[PDB]
Formats: structure tokens, C-alpha cells, sequence
């Protein structure tokens, strides 16, 4: 006899023009007169979260009804149900799973507001300095969740002196030479991104570096 | 009425009362030929809905999805009245608006800049400062939910010091409010831990644990 | 027996095809062999072959794109048969809807427009009128217009104006001499979906003739 | 935009490397002590430590072989500075040309 699939729908957006999605309803019962009722159990309609769908009391038509959170439910799993007016299951109860399907809809977050750090006076090219770190809400080891890593802000803004590593969080020195006496420290912004990155205009999260030249024995005692 | 007012809470407790809505027949007294009853005709988002009316009572009520003072000030939706009993007609019948101010609770932790502090103080002196910290919080500017209240997690044994917050500002402020001596020389350290002037609400409090911050303190001689 | 779930297709589908609409299989095919199969208006009656279905996995697609325009609804049967040429158990009645969007333009009921004014008439003299008509679902937002004017040749004087609603052309200014300038031309703009940035839109030109009196002396 | 008259180094060189490339220098070197330095693709974008410079004179050089079939030239900044940290003179794009070796094949009419 003949059997049901399965159903997936996506994070974040409206899914009012995609209903209705399941139904439990009974093929011969009309032809005994006999009225039925109908419910579904389950994480998203009896269960948390709430809002997210709705039914038919009557002809047991399932519909979405609010917004979908990946980061919330991945999956649901409803059990659904017919009565007679007294007490008889008149169908046998029909299983219904719903995956939830994710998409980037939240922003990297840094292990602190401000960095701090140091590298040497006299100090060659592209000396490795220090790693700011940050965190995704989004399913680990995906597109949604993989972080790039840049500068926003420099000062003294001129000359050239840091470069960040955009896949590891690391920061690099240029060719200019660093020197204790005259520059005690620099402080630079960071900004933290997720996914692909074209077209973006809401606004996304920052920290600040501050980055501690060290001293070294350069200079006479006259 | 033109226009309906009441009141809510933020984050309240289900299927409890919040105001009544009203309107007048004019056939007689007892009757259902005047016995009125009620709608809810739009509402935003319009599923899950944020009140409950019982129709024959003119009654609303909170639903299983709560407000936030944090979101708006004030809620708006549309009332309908007709009367009798059975099916309406296909006739026109007049509306009005409703309006529910949402009143503030203490779900707004409130947060700093500052992670430790230090200072000074002369012997033979009583009531002077030495150090500050500034607070923000996202309940309402001058209530007890968003007033930052300090209180001490360690050195309160000395009696030596305190810090009290200005309602002008939510900026704590320290002093010395016993005499020191620096014939002594002993050790005058202690530390502090917020919270608000108010509790927390039910369903948020505990959810976070603060750390407390260090002062340190060191004494001047005459 | 739970009876079974409808679906659709939204239409001028872009594809590639075919596109997939639900999977359709039998348990039975766990205590012996069957394969899968349609029957309706939709493959072996008008419209024939726009459904088709893995006769493996009874996933079932449509082959082409629809419209909304020329369709509604579609009534088809599922079922099972075995090799050896038998049918052991009973077929299955599907339900399938063509869902509907503004694609279908607005379009003015006349290859050209046109349109007569008696010698410099009064200001907001009601110069005529252009009509359009859209073949989505009538009063609907994907049948809904608006109407504007987009510039006029020749460019100067400004003259006319249009209503929104109904593409009603009114005068602003009575220097309408037809001895200086005898005929104006207005690049027309009718749309869809209450004019927003979404509807679709159909350009003409309306002309406007200055109607001749005498008064130009032999 | 151009830029000054350039100095080649050939494609797929042998070195032994550091090959030296050219001497570029600001025309007041008598009134302080200068630093001289290098910025740039080849520099500080990449391909990183391509280039280099004496710092103290000014002398440039390259630190390993290239290929010429995505560019017949190579771009950097030079810039002047003192001991005590300040521009006495402003900023000039040069321009290396890389020369050709045989390794594009011949192809019939």
C-alpha cells in the first residue's frame, strides 16, 4: 500500500508559499459518515519551540507558520493523530520528520574585545606577532561558521607597519623598521567575517589590537 | 471608546488578565438581542499572537509567547463588537483601536568596561574618592532595574571602604569612609561584584554568574 | 487508510528538467516486485508527457515549464504493476496545483493611441484616455496598475498630465495653438503590482492631436 | 600613470641569489643619515620577500628566480626615512622589467 516522505524547509525565511506542507486525513471514512478529528505531537507544535506550525482540527492539513532557526532545531519529529468522537484511534498513528535546512545568519564573535601583544625593535620582515580568536553559531566546519579575519582601523594610520593573515587570525609585521624610543606601542581594528562576503551592508562585529614594541640595547650610555 | 489603553508586563506569566474592552447596545437590558461579544480583527505578526480575548467577557489576557519593553513601548491591534447568538451577518459593524503599554522588568544585566582597578588615599582623611567605574543597562534611565548596585566579594572585614553608584550617571564611585594609618602599613585590598538595585527576573536570573574586580589601595603619610 | 498529501509547481518554472516533485512508492515492493507508473490528463491524455516518474524509486517530476496562465489544476493516478503483467493492489488518485505570480504583463488594449483637443481648450481638460489589461488572476495584486506618463516629445511646453489609477490624460496649460505645434507624442508607462519596483512594465507612445477651429486668416 | 626608467633582471635566473638589480637614492643625502626602504607586491603583498633592499644604501635586490608569462614587469614603492623616524623625502613607485628566456614554444601557421 501506499506510503510518505519525508519534508525540508530552510532557515530564516517566510514559508507562507509553501503550505501546506503534510496532512493526516482518512480516505474511506466519509463512506461510513464517520467524523474524525486530528492532532500532531511533537518538538514545533506541542512541544518548544512555539509559533512554528499550525493545524486543520478538521482535515488535518499541517502549514508553517513563523520563522525557522537552524541554530535551534536542525531536525523535528512529529507523531500525528485521528480520533472518532469517543476514543478510537481510527487510523494507525503516522510518523512525520521536518529537517531544518541552515544558512549564515549570525556574525563571528571574538574571545575578547581587545588583543594585546608584542614584537622586538630592529626586528626583520613578516615577524609573526601575535592571534586574535573568534566564534561562530552557525554547524561547525562549514561556510556559515568559517572565519576571516581583517584590519578596519590603524594609529598612527601611515606609514604601512601590520598585515593580518585572513585564515588563521595572525598578525604580521611589514618591512618598516620598528623602534622602541620612538613608537611605545600602536593600537589597530579588527573585524571578524563569515562565508563569501560580496554584497553585505548590515553592520558586522570589531575588537581592538594593541601591540607593545619591546626594547632593546640599541643606544649607548654616554 | 476611540481608543482602548492598558497594561502588560514584560516576560509574564501566561493566560493572566490584563484589561477590559467595551461597547453599548441598544436593545433591552439582560437580553441576548444586547448580549455583546467581540474579535480580534488584525494583529502583527499575526501568529503566534501576543493576546487573548475572551470573547463573551470583553477580557484580554496574555498568550504562551511573551512581550518586550526592550522591542516596543506600546502594542497596537483592532477590536470588533456584535451581538446575539449563532452565525453574523454580511452586514458591516463598527471597531476600534487598542493599545497595551508594555511596563519594564529587570531582564537587562547591567555591564562595564572595567576588570580591575587601583588607587590612593592619605591617613587622617575620611571621605574621599580614589576610583570609579561606568555602567550602562537596557532598562528604563532612573529605575531600581537599571541602577548598578555594588556590593563586596572580598576585604569587607576592614570597614574601610565603599563604593556607592550616582543615579545621575550609573558611574559607581569609591571612598574611603574610615581613617587610615600609615604607621601601620598594612594591607588595604579588597573587591566588589554588580548586580542591579533590583533582582533579576525568574527566568533570568541565575542564567549568569559575574566574576568580581579587584581594587587595590595604597596609602599616603603625613 | 490515510489518504494522500497534495501538491505543486510554480509557474514558467526556468528548470533545467525535469523537475522533481514528490517521491511516490509502495511498501509492498518489500515482499515482491513492482514497478512504477502514471495515467492521466498530465502523460497518456492532453497535455501528454508533462509528468514522468522513475519506474526504480517512484520519484515523480514534471518534464516542461506550465503557466498559470493556461492552467490551474491537474488530477493524476499512481500505480504499480509486476513484470509478468498484473496489478495486485489498488492505484492511487494524486491532486496537483499550478501556482501563480504577476509574470504575465500589462499590455494597452490598441497599437497606438490617439487622442483630439479643440484649439487651446482650459486647462484640465480631459484629453483622453489609455487602457491596459493583465492576464493574472483579476482583482489581484498581480493584476493591479499603475499608470504614468514618462516624457513628451516635443519636450517643452509641459501640457498634460496622467492619473494613476486609470491612465486618465488631462491638459495643465491652453497655449494649445495648433498653427504653432499641431500634434504632441507621450511616452507611456503602464505596470503591474501597484506600480512597486517588482511589477512588470510595458512601454508605448499616446498621441495628442490639437483639433483645428478657424481662426488663421486667409 | 608611468614610472621611472627601469632595471631588468631575466626570467628563470641562476643566481647566485641575492641578484642585484639597481641603486635608487634621495638626492640630499649630505644634510641627514636616510634609511632606505621597499613596499609592495614582491614586498609586504605577495608574493612575500620576492625583493629586498640594502637598507642602509639603498642597493636592491631579488631572492629567487621568476617567470615572466603572467608579467613582463614588477611594481614597489620606495620610501625614505631617518634614525629618528621621519620622512625627509616623499615616496617613488618603480618599475622592474623582466627579461625573456625561450620558454614560450613555436607554433605553425
Amino acid at each position: 500500500a501506499w506510503i510518505t516522505a519525508p519534508v525540508a524547509l530552510r532557515e530564516g525565511e517566510d514559508l507562507s508559499k509553501k503550505n501546506p506542507i503534510a496532512k493526516i486525513h482518512s480516505d474511506l471514512a466519509e463512506e461510513r459518515g464517520l467524523k474524525i478529528t486530528y492532532k500532531y505531537t511533537g518538538k514545533g507544535i506541542t512541544e518548544p519551540p512555539f509559533g512554528i506550525f499550525v493545524f486543520n482540527k478538521d482535515t488535518g492539513e499541517l502549514n508553517v507558520t513563523s520563522i525557522l532557526d537552524r541554530e535551534e532545531t536542525p531536525f523535528f519529529l512529529l507523531t500525528g493523530y485521528a480520533l472518532d468522537a469517543r476514543g478510537n484511534n481510527v487510523e494507525k498513528p503516522l510518523e512525520l520528520r521536518i529537517k531544518v535546512l541552515d544558512i549564515n545568519d549570525n556574525e563571528p564573535v571574538f574571545t575578547q574585545d581587545v588583543f594585546v601583544g608584542s614584537v622586538e625593535e630592529l626586528s626583520a620582515a613578516h615577524t609573526l606577532v601575535m592571534k586574535i580568536n573568534a566564534t561562530d553559531a552557525d554547524e561547525p566546519n562549514t561556510l556559515n561558521s568559517k572565519i576571516s579575519y581583517r584590519i578596519v582601523s590603524l594609529e598612527p594610520a601611515y606609514p604601512p607597519v601590520f598585515y593580518l593573515n585572513k585564515d588563521t587570525g595572525e598578525i604580521y609585521t611589514t618591512s618598516v623598521t620598528l623602534d622602541r624610543e620612538e613608537h611605545s606601542s600602536y593600537t589597530l581594528t579588527v573585524e571578524a567575517r563569515d562565508g563569501n562576503g560580496e554584497v553585505t551592508d548590515k553592520p558586522v562585529k570589531q575588537a581592538q589590537v594593541q601591540i607593545r614594541i619591546l626594547d632593546v640595547n640599541d643606544n649607548i650610555p654616554v | 471608546q476611540d481608543v482602548f489603553v492598558g497594561s502588560v508586563e514584560e516576560l509574564s506569566a501566561a493566560h493572566t488578565l490584563v484589561m477590559k474592552i467595551n461597547a453599548t447596545d441598544a436593545d433591552e437590558p439582560n437580553t441576548l438581542n444586547s448580549k455583546i461579544s467581540y474579535r480580534i480583527v488584525s494583529l502583527e505578526p499575526a501568529y503566534p499572537p501576543v493576546f487573548y480575548l475572551n470573547k463573551d467577557t470583553g477580557e484580554i489576557y496574555t498568550t504562551s509567547v511573551t512581550l518586550d519593553r526592550e522591542e516596543h513601548s506600546s502594542y497596537t491591534l483592532t477590536v470588533e463588537a456584535r451581538d446575539g447568538n449563532g452565525e453574523v451577518t454580511d452586514k458591516p459593524v463598527k471597531q476600534a483601536q487598542v493599545q497595551i503599554r508594555i511596563l519594564d522588568v529587570n531582564d537587562n544585566i547591567p555591564v562595564v568596561e572595567n576588570k580591575v582597578l587601583e588607587g590612593m588615599v592619605e591617613e587622617n582623611q575620611v571621605n574621599v574618592e580614589v576610583t570609579r567605574i561606568k555602567v550602562f543597562d537596557a532598562d528604563e534611565i532612573g529605575s531600581d532595574n537599571w541602577l548598578a548596585n555594588f556590593t563586596f566579594a572580598s576585604g569587607n572585614e576592614g570597614g574601610y571602604f565603599h563604593i556607592e553608584t550616582d543615579a545621575q550617571t550609573n558611574e559607581g564611585i569609591v571612598t574611603l569612609i574610615k581613617e587610615v594609618d600609615y604607621e601601620e602599613m598594612k594591607n588595604l585590598d579588597f573587591s566588589v561584584i554588580v548586580a542591579n538595585k533590583a533582582a533579576f527576573h525568574k527566568s533570568i536570573r541565575s542564567k549568569y554568574k559575574p566574576t568580581p574586580i579587584p581594587i587595590k589601595v595604597k596609602v599616603k603619610n603625613v | 487508510r490515510w489518504a494522500p498529501i497534495p501538491c505543486s509547481m510554480l509557474e514558467n518554472s526556468l528548470g533545467p528538467f525535469p523537475l522533481f516533485l514528490q517521491q511516490v512508492q509502495s511498501d509492498t515492493a518489500q515482499n515482491y516486485t513492482i514497478y512504477y507508473s502514471i495515467r492521466g490528463p498530465g502523460v497518456d491524455q492532453e497535455p501528454r508527457n508533462l509528468f514522468y516518474v522513475e519506474r526504480d524509486t517512484g520519484n515523480l517530476y514534471c518534464t516542461r515549464p506550465v503557466d498559470r496562465e493556461q492552467y490551474e489544476s491537474f488530477e493524476i493516478i499512481a500505480f504499480a504493476t509486476t513484470p509478468d503483467g498484473y496489478t495486485p493492489e489498488l492505484p492511487l488518485p494524486l491532486i496537483i496545483k499550478i501556482e501563480d505570480e504577476n509574470d504575465n504583463y500589462p499590455i494597452f488594449t490598441e497599437e497606438t493611441y490617439t487622442f483630439t483637443i479643440f484649439e487651446n481648450c482650459r486647462v484640465g481638460t480631459t484629453v483622453g484616455q489609455v487602457c491596459a489589461t493583465d492576464k493574472d488572476e483579476p482583482d489581484t495584486m498581480h493584476t493591479r496598475l499603475k499608470y504614468s506618463i514618462i516624457g513628451q516629445v516635443p519636450p517643452s511646453p509641459t501640457l498634460f498630465s496622467m492619473h494613476p489609477t486609470t491612465g486618465v490624460i488631462t491638459t495643465t496649460s491652453s497655449q494649445l495653438d495648433r498653427e504653432l505645434i499641431d500634434k504632441y507624442q507621450l511616452k507611456i508607462k503602464v505596470q503591474d503590482m501597484d506600480g512597486q519596483y517588482f511589477g512588470l512594465q510595458t512601454t508605448s507612445t499616446c498621441i495628442i492631436n490639437i483639433d483645428d477651429v478657424n481662426d488663421h486668416l486667409p
